[PDB]
């Protein structure tokens, strides 16, 4: 059975549900990866 | 669930992960293998396939399901009440599935 009720508000449920420091994973050599930062 | 997952240890692997992918598949026929002695032997089936050409005109839910760093809980919240809506789920043992 399919829901036609077309009221996907659930996605805005979820929408209305929902400082940055990475963190070294190697270095070497004057060269360093960084994990985290989303927003560098 | 032990003894399942010594038998599970018992053979070699390609990789690692084909491994969980092989005890995830355990869980999906214990899923189905309750859904056969339950009377819903083909019920799952429609419910699945019209549950995938639901996700499957929205392309938002779908990827956004597919978030690698969302916690689990984060992921099984998301399914919760977009699954658990109406009459469009009846199906018991689905909602174990999907999630």
């Amino acid at each position: 059975t399919i829901p036609a009720d077309d009221i996907q508000s659930a996605i805005e449920e979820y929408v209305s549900s929902f400082e940055e420091v990475g963190t070294v994973v190697d270095a070497g050599d004057g060269i360093a990866h960084v994990e985290g930062l989303p927003s560098v | 669930t032990l003894e399942v997952l010594r038998t599970a240890v018992s053979k070699r692997w390609s990789a690692n992960s084909d491994l969980i992918d092989a005890i995830e598949h355990v869980s999906r026929q214990a899923l189905l293998e309750l859904a056969e002695r339950a009377g819903q032997v083909d019920e799952v089936e429609d419910q699945l396939f019209r549950f995938s050409r639901i996700l499957d005109v929205q392309p938002r839910l779908a990827i956004l399901l597919g978030d690698c760093a969302v916690p689990a809980e984060g992921r099984v919240r998301l399914l919760r009440k977009v699954l658990e809506r109406a009459d469009s789920t009846v199906n018991p043992v689905v909602v174990a599935l999907l999630s």
